[PDB]
């Protein structure tokens, strides 16, 4: 009825631009990814109803999103930080665990990614400080990384950025992995815009 | 001249 | 191809669905509303669209109402030079409109006189004379069915009249009004295929 | 002139 149909647009039109955006995520379009994000933000402000499915939807969307802008030192995703974006991503990812009701031992690996991209990243910029405390605060496991984690408190104190383990880190190989395992908490079927647009273009 | 419905904390731009 | 081509007409699609909801917006008098949406067609018209002219169309229709819709704060700009009041925008915008929709000179004259008065009007209200002599001048002195409210507005502001009824009777919210009725009379009036189909799917 | 946020098609205002 009224003020539902809005409801009900909006929810399809969100669905279809998260459709777009792990479409361009997955191409390496960073650039239409950003656009597309820039939309569905938009569209937030905007009454929506509440359903379950978008919830899930936005936080991966959030994960994404600063993930993306990981590079970029200078952006921020919360208002009282201090944070770096994969900083943000690392607890949007605890939302992701939680609200998908995922289990520790799945989460556990991609997580590692993240802290280890979060403080390389640190060092490829020079800050150092920044890459301690993320370092001190994150990636102190134990067990598989303590190889690693040695590798990298060496390299803060002698700011070797020539390093291998520095220069051989690949961001886009780092992305990639990141949204295939989003993606695989996710269903998984067409939005229905895009099927109404099939239907009517043949 | 709303017209919301939301808050932020969903944010996904910076 | 069929995956750019199924893009574009979604991207259409959604374009025109809250073009529709801002007009609604726009004429309950919802202006929060209708800069909400205008910030959604903002973001969205940087994707591909194709080349419709009715996507054309739209947006020049869209700025106008925004420009209107702001026209009351003459400290607000829509060039990056803050030369032009709103409203001084808005007239611009008007003429491409008149360009685009292949109108006649008869047709758009009355409400592209509605236009000029109301951004003098707006001027003289907050005692910014010299703008309003400016905007006067530049906007009908050659303008043949202004002359006779022209010459009203000269002397208004030479007395700084606020007290004249052009002054005490003009209605900001009338003339947005006024101007939608305008607009929307040269739109293909047909409901969106979004609203459409959620009409039968929730049916 | 404006032309150029015109033909951008901005319909939110600069400032």
């Amino acid at each position: 009825g009224e003020a539902r149909l809005e409801e009900a647009v909006n929810r399809w039109v969100l669905k279809f631009y998260f459709h777009e955006a792990l479409r361009a995520f997955r191409g390496s379009r960073y650039g239409d990814f950003r656009q597309i994000r820039d939309i569905m933000q938009a569209l937030l402000v905007r009454p929506l109803g509440k359903e379950h499915t978008v919830s899930r939807l936005l936080r991966v969307m959030q994960c994404l999103s600063r993930i993306e802008e990981g590079e970029n030192l200078d952006c921020s995703f919360d208002m009282e930080a201090e944070l770096t974006p994969l900083e943000s991503a690392i607890n949007v990812l605890e939302m992701i665990k939680t609200e998908f009701t995922l289990t520790e031992a799945v989460v556990e690996s991609s997580r590692k990614l993240v802290k280890e991209a979060a403080v390389i990243i640190c060092i490829k910029n020079k800050e150092f400080e920044k890459a301690s405390k993320i370092l001190k605060k994150h990636m102190s496991k134990d067990p598989t990384t303590q190889k690693l984690r040695n590798d990298l408190l060496n390299i803060i104190r002698e700011k070797n950025l020539a390093h291998p383990v520095i220069q051989n880190f690949s961001y886009e190989t780092f992305q990639q992995k990141m949204l295939r395992f989003l993606e695989s908490h996710l269903d998984d079927a067409e939005p229905y815009l895009l099927t109404m647009a099939k239907k009517a273009l043949k | 001249e709303n017209r919301e419905l939301e808050l932020e904390a969903y944010r996904l731009g910076p």
